[PDB]
DNA sequence: TAGGCGCCCGAACAGGGACTG
DNA sequence: CAGTCCCTGTTCGGGCGCCT
């Protein structure tokens, strides 16, 4: 129960950068950490070994420092690979345990959710329910909010959400967002509105309709 | 009785026949006295009439108590023991009550007859035999061997011992949790059982001695505290030591002096701090022994400032398992030092002293050291586990000897107390040669064959500087040399010796000797702000020396 | 009476009597274990209780193996060892394999009890008695003697070297390219296959051996950070000799000069080839220390010279198995120690350095004796024989502790010496 | 030369046990410092250790689960194993299992990694997914761009493939990772196309669900009111 | 008196290092 | 070097003190 912290959850930047990650302990684990890097894909491999030896085959734009309950990674010049999730393990004391990562980012050109809203699918609605999709797409950066305001009135009561993750060609996000109703419930109403709350335009982006 | 105990082989130092020691006349006076108990013995089994054809014998006499006016048998094995093999001793050292742990129930016992209780080897009888003469002229005197351990004889003790332990053997396994200390003919018994029970075991126990002849006779402490063990006093809460009376006669001649300074050593067990190294030197020489001699101030303080401790009671208490150990040292006077070995704040279970010199040229790094030392040893023989000590030095101190110093050394966890007089090194060598200083080349000489010889140095600015001694080697000369450099000097300054002798003498950072040269060589080193020694091997035509060895080379032979 | 194979005799040398030695204190945490493995060998009757009437005595003490995490028996024969040696030395020794020193990894089985099954002549049992103290002196000395041959004993591996060279025949002739070699309790086996491969091979030879009585120790390796038991294989290689370096200034004031004089005249003992005049020259009359003395070209000429000759295989230095091995060390300098390995003075055979174990808690007394062990270790691979140490530290404090630190089933001679920093000489920088 | 290969049920139904085994090839596990690692890694969150079986047969267990673990090894086969009993919703992850190995007195890391597994745990029974289009309504189209959706709903279990035209478009296109809706999945796609393809010009949603072997296409018709 | 241990002292002891002829 | 003195460390033996 050696806890491991990575206080950096989310953190992004840009090629030939060069980056620092941390991975704070919970005692004394006397450098007996290791860092692995998870791709987007998912595979995992082994950076360094014993908070400062590259493991064969790494790039030596790899460093690894740390010491007692402090230890951090550091890319040299990011390349277009390093981009990706971090891992640092420590084996001072079973049992073993993992920082919580750090996935790293794209910075782009901040940009805004293009939003779009539909109606239930005929179909839908024949065999008895209905809902709204809403879609915001390529906006930037990760952080958002969605309200689902009914005829004004707003709504939580089935809200379903999907986060892509970072698109690895234009670096943007897009985001799903569902409201399931029943179909009574649906033919029992006419204004249903989807808002989006970026850190773009003070003003949330709106779009709506009205059967 | 008689034990069915195995009898111990016990054989003659190899390549000896018996003893064949004459027998003094006596007295029909006390002849027929003598008559009166062997006969006595006789029949009790202990000893045995002999046949003519053993040769051996050792004498007897026998001597009365004034008190009783009764009398009693003493046989002088002197002669036998010289020739009795020799044994291997078991008795490893003495219990002491500091390493005992309270104990719900305690008893504590004693066996009558202990040796007379104990079979002798078969095959040894013949060589105690002893005679006990006729009133007269007349016929051949009663010859007589033993059957059992003799008193008095080398066997006795070890034999005694080692079989009173194999007696208890089965018992122990029986009653694993009741402790036994057996001391020769002594049992020390405690459990953490009702005062009822107990007695249900020590009765168990009584009759099992009993069944192998030991007779546990009417003169064991039960339920009586304070229990009188080892000279000491167990109370159910602390123990105390049997009191001690300080001699303190009119005139004092050398013996009585060893009768004051061993007691008052046996008092420092107890008794916190207690220094002796005063009156302890009075014998030194080559003294006599019924000789008299004044008692000196320096010597005087001593006893005044000693009786003066013994006189206010004190106790010490039992150990507790759990508490780990602690043991303070504090300083004395040169040579002195004392310490006290507890668990709880001032509860004391023991305490001590130490004054030995572990060498002519010491310090007082070192002799701390050598207290620790000895500490620890001291309680891994009493409770079989090392103490935290609390001691005058600081880790600064400590730090930096354990460093420079060339000879290993260590002291186990320990913390600094507070407590002057405090411990550390008076002065201290440079690494580096320094500049604002002459570097003076410093040497002597000497001739074995007239006690005479030169000493002295060289500066670099010219100066020069060479006394001749007298009844002095050359050791002590190039010991000598260095001292001038130090007088004839400012407060900083550069030697340079060939002597690793003087040299190594140096760095060890003595701070304390026996000679006096030394002690001033060092009062100099006190007194200077920077000093740095270097070395050159003389004879090999290193500069600076070639010139301070020709001026002292002033008879080189002959 | 364990088996009805022959005893073989044994007679100390002439003139001396066995061994009368006193016994140490010794902690209960040990005594408590000692107590043990005594009672349960005497069942088994490997070993006899026994008397005063016994006039001999050596000391017995038990050391909690790191290696194990069980305690072993030890009781240190050394006097014996001594009195006793027409024996095992000229009669009936133990040959050495001059390669066990040319591999790359070598591991030290303890194979004690393999010794607990040969009867020990009759008549010369008295002299391996030992007692066993009592904290606080509660009851006196309970002591034994062995009728069994005892561990750690020069005689025995000699006696049961007939039975041990057959049970590795088999092995011997199915693995040609392994060595093995017997110093006292243990079995020395190097390989030179890769490391995994080793430790294979040696777990397999623990089995045949266990196809055979032989049971050897089961030696824990931890799965958390320290993974110390990745050291319990030895590699004759990293074992580089220590030579003496001559300083480099590019200025040298007096005194540098003056130390770098003696320095070079003490190796001048060692090596022949060192002149110091022409560099001596250089301080002709009393000048102050401090003052910077420009090395002459004719001067700069031997310095850059003679530490040529400071790097070389020594005059001819041949060892004599027939004469005793003497080690000395020198506490340089916070963690670091050397030594030196001899049979006769100036003529050494090896010179090296012991790094450290970062866990030595800085404590010199623990340092110390590892070197000594390390040490002796490194002797019995190369010449197969143990040195006689001059060891840097008092008596009285070595004697203390020197226990608590020791992991070893032999025990080496030693001696004291209070022997100050002669020159840098061996050594420091 | 050195692999590791997760094999594995897929779907496990709830309060029942599960048999993970790992295949590997490049090392034994009768070499002094080798072993392996079983790691997790629920959905979406982070590494998680789980058990490492090592040569001498010391293993370790993560004391949150030891009493629903054990580890074993067919050491002849290369393989490793690692079973779990009982197992709960929460025990849907991916499973990995590394090649740990000592090295040296310090070293001591995971080397190489499998690919994982995919264990989840759902009392559901495979079943298709109701597929609908998304046409914009009363925000009827001006010449510029315009976003069409698919809506997958309701299938058992992942995953699903999604493509636009059958494969025609690929650009401006964004299926978003599914979600849990009643112990049953639910995604949807949405791919933009300027206006002056659509509706002009089909545009069709792919759908295929390999589990219940169906495959279902939805053309987008615009909306009517 | 015997055996054990402790203290304190002075003597014979052993070994390294330096000197001399 | 071979024979000798200096010096320091350790061992031993004697008194005593205490115990049984
Ligand atoms: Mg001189």
């Amino acid at each position: 129960d050696i806890q491991m912290t990575q206080t950096t959850s989310s953190l992004s930047a840009s090629l030939g950068d060069r980056v620092t990650i941390s991975c704070s302990a919970s005692q004394d684990i006397s450098s007996y950490l290791n860092w692995y890097q998870q791709k987007p894909e998912g595979t995992v491999k082994l950076l360094i070994y014993y908070t400062s030896s590259l493991h064969s085959g790494v790039p030596s734009r790899f460093s690894g420092s740390g010491s007692g309950t402090d230890y951090s990674l550091t890319i040299s010049n990011l390349e277009p690979e390093d981009i990706a999730t971090y891992y640092c393990q420590q084996y001072s004391k079973f049992p073993w345990t993992f920082g919580g990562g750090t996935k790293l980012e794209i910075k782009r050109a901040d940009a805004a959710p293009t939003v779009s809203i539909f109606p239930p699918s005929s179909e839908q609605l024949t065999s008895g329910g209905a809902s709204v999709v809403c879609f915001l797409n390529n906006f930037y950066p990760k952080d958002i909010n969605v309200k689902w305001k009914i005829d004004g009135s707003e709504r939580q009561n089935g809200v379903l959400n999907s986060w892509t993750d970072q698109d690895s060609k234009d670096s943007t996000y897009s985001m799903s967002s569902t409201l399931t109703l029943t179909k009574d419930e649906y033919e029992r109403h006419n204004s249903y509105t989807c808002e989006a709350t970026h850190k773009t335009s003070t003003s949330p982006i709106v779009k709506s309709f009205n059967r | 009785p008689i034990s069915p105990i195995e009898t111990v082989p016990v054989k003659l130092k190899p390549g000896m026949d018996g003893p064949k020691v004459k027998q003094w006349p006596l007295t029909e006076e006390k002849i027929k006295a003598l008559v009166e108990i062997c006969t006595e013995m006789e029949k009790e089994g202990k000893i045995s009439k002999i046949g003519p054809e053993n040769p051996y014998n050792t004498p007897v006499f026998a001597i009365k108590k004034k008190d009783s006016t009764k009398w009693r048998k003493l046989v002088d094995f002197r002669e036998l023991n010289k020739r009795t093999q020799d044994f291997w001793e078991v008795q490893l050292g003495i219990p002491h009550p500091a390493g005992l742990k309270k104990k719900k129930s305690v008893t504590v016992l004693d066996v009558g007859d202990a040796y007379f209780s104990v079979p002798l080897d078969e095959d040894f009888r013949k060589y105690t035999a002893f005679t006990i003469p006729s009133i007269n002229n007349e016929t051949p005197g009663i010859r007589y061997q033993y059957n059992v351990l003799p008193q008095g004889w080398k066997g006795s003790p070890a034999i005694f011992q080692s079989s009173m332990t194999k007696i208890l053997e089965p018992f122990k396994k029986q009653n694993p949790d009741i402790v036994i200390y057996q001391y020769m003919d002594d049992l020390y018994v405690g459990s953490d059982l009702e005062i009822g029970q107990h007695r249900t075991k020590i009765e168990e126990l009584r009759q099992h001695l009993l069944r192998w002849g030991l007779t546990t006779p009417d003169k064991k402490h039960q339920k009586e505290p304070p229990f009188l063990w080892m000279g000491y006093e167990l109370h159910p809460d602390k123990w105390t030591v049997q009191p001690i009376v300080l001699p303190e006669k009119d005139s004092w001649t050398v013996n009585d002096i060893c009768k004051l300074v061993g007691k008052l050593n046996w008092a420092s067990q107890i008794y916190p701090g207690i220094k002796v190294r005063q009156l302890s030197k009075l014998l030194r020489g080559t003294k006599a022994l019924t000789e008299v001699i004044p008692l000196t101030e320096e010597a005087e303080l001593e006893l005044a400032e000693n009786r003066e401790i013994l006189k206010e009671p004190v106790h010490g208490v039992y150990y507790d398992p759990s508490k780990d150990l602690i043991a303070e040292i504090q300083k004395q006077g040169q040579g002195q030092w004392t310490y006290q070995i507890y668990q709880e704040p001032f509860k004391n279970l023991k305490t001590g002293k130490y004054a030995r010199m572990r060498g002519a040229h010491t310090n007082d790094v070192k002799q701390l050291t050598e207290a620790v030392q000895k500490i620890t040893t001291e309680s891994i023989v009493i409770w079989g586990k090392t103490p935290k000590f609390k001691l005058p030095i600081q880790k600064e101190t400590w730090e930096t000897w354990w460093t420079e110093y060339w000879q290993a050394t260590w002291i186990p966890e320990w913390e600094f107390v507070n407590t002057p007089p405090l411990v550390k090194l008076w002065y201290q060598l440079e690494k580096e040669p320094i500049v604002g200083a002459e570097t003076f080349y410093v040497d002597g000489a000497a001739n074995r064959e007239t006690k005479l010889g030169k000493a002295g140095y060289v500066t670099n600015k010219g100066r020069q500087k060479v006394v001749p001694l007298t009844n002095t080697t050359n050791q002590k000369t190039e010991l000598q040399a260095i001292y001038l450099a130090l007088q004839d000097s400012g407060l900083e300054v550069n030697i340079v010796t060939d002597s690793q002798y003087a040299l190594g003498i140096i760095q060890a950072q003595p701070d304390k000797s026996e000679s006096e040269l030394v002690n001033q060589i060092i009062e100099q080193l006190i007194k200077k702000e920077k000093v740095y020694l270097a070395w050159v091997p003389a004879h090999k035509g290193i500069g600076g020396n070639e010139q301070v060895d020709k001026l002292v080379s002033a008879g080189i032979r002959k | 009476p364990i088996s009805p194979i022959e005893t073989v005799p044994v007679k100390l040398k002439p003139g001396m009597d066995g061994p009368k030695v006193k016994q140490w204190p010794l902690t209960e945490e040990k005594i408590k274990a000692l107590v043990e493995i005594c009672t349960e060998m005497e069942k088994e009757g490997k070993i006899s209780k026994i008397g005063p009437e016994n006039p001999y005595n050596t000391p017995v003490f038990a050391i909690k193996k790191k290696d194990s995490t069980k305690w072993r028996k030890l009781v240190d024969f050394r006097e014996l060892n001594k009195r006793t040696q027409d024996f095992w030395e000229v009669q009936l020794g133990i040959p050495h394999p001059a390669g066990l020193k040319k591999k790359k990894s070598v591991t030290v089985l303890d194979v004690g009890d393999a010794y607990f099954s040969v009867p020990l002549d009759e008549d010369f049992r008295k002299y391996t008695a030992f007692t066993i103290p009592s904290i606080n002196n509660e009851t006196p000395g309970i002591r034994y003697q062995y009728n069994v041959l005892p561990q750690g004993w020069k005689g025995s591996p000699a006696i049961f070297q007939s039975s041990m060279t057959k049970i590795l025949e088999p092995f011997k002739k199915q693995n040609p390219d392994i060595v093995i070699y017997q110093y006292m309790d243990d079995l020395y086996v190097g390989s030179d296959l890769e490391i995994g491969q080793h430790r294979t091979k040696i777990e397999e030879l623990r089995q045949h051996l266990l196809r055979w009585g032989l049971t050897t120790p089961d030696k824990k390796h931890q799965k958390e950070p320290p993974f110390l038991w990745m050291g319990y294989e030895l590699h004759p290689d990293k074992w580089t000799v220590q030579p003496i370096v001559l300083p480099e200034k590019d200025s040298w004031t007096v005194n540098d000069i003056q130390k770098l004089v003696g320095k070079l005249n003490w190796a001048s003992q060692i090596y022949p080839g060192i002149k110091v005049r022409q560099l001596s020259k250089l301080l002709r009359g009393t000048k102050a220390l401090t003052e910077v003395i420009p090395l002459t070209e004719e001067a700069e000429l031997e310095l850059a010279e003679n530490r040529e000759i400071l790097k070389e295989p020594v005059h001819g230095v041949y060892y004599d198995p027939s004469k005793d091995l003497i080690a000395e060390i020198q506490k340089q300098g916070q963690g670091q120690w050397t030594y030196q390995i001899y049979q006769e003075p100036f003529k050494n055979l090896k010179t090296g350095k012991y790094a450290r174990m970062r866990g030595a808690h800085t404590n010199d007394v623990k340092q110390l004796t590892e070197a000594v062990q390390k040490i002796t270790t490194e002797s019995i691979v190369i010449w197969g024989k143990t040195p006689k140490f001059k060891l840097p530290i008092q008596k009285e404090t070595w004697e203390t502790w020197w226990t608590e630190y020791w992991q070893a089933t032999w025990i080496p001679e030693w001696e004291f010496v209070n022997t100050p920093p002669l020159v840098k000489l061996w050594y420091q920088l | 030369q050195i692999t590791l290969k997760e094999s594995g049920p897929g779907i496990v139904q709830p309060s029942q046990p599960f048999r993970l085994t790992c295949t590997f090839s490049g090392f034994s596990l009768s070499t002094s410092g080798i072993g392996v690692t079983w790691i997790r890694q629920p959905s979406g969150k982070g590494l998680e250790w789980l058990a490492t079986i090592w040569w001498d047969d010391d293993n370790r267990y993560n004391p949150s689960l030891k009493s629903r673990l054990t580890v074993s090894k067919d050491t002849s086969n290369n393989q490793a194993f690692l079973n779990m009993m009982t197992v709960e919703t929460a025990d849907t992850a991916i499973y990995y299992c590394a090649q740990s190995a000592i090295t040296s007195v310090t070293d001591s890391a995971m080397d190489h990694w499998g690919q994982g597994t995919s264990v989840t745990v759902s009392s559901a029974k495979t079943t298709p997914p109701s597929v609908y289009p998304l046409a914009p309504g009363s925000a009827a189209q001006t010449n510029s761009m315009v976003t069409l959706g698919c809506l997958v709903k309701g299938y058992f279990p992942e995953p699903v493939t999604v493509t636009w035209n059958s494969g025609s478009l690929s650009s401006g296109v964004h299926t978003f990772p599914a979600v849990l809706q009643s112990d049953l999945y639910t995604l949807s796609s949405s791919v933009t196309v300027p206006s002056s393809t659509w509706p002009s010009e089909t545009v069709t949603c792919n759908v295929a669900h390999p589990a219940s072997s169906t495959k279902v296409d939805k053309k987008i018709v615009p909306a009517d009111c």
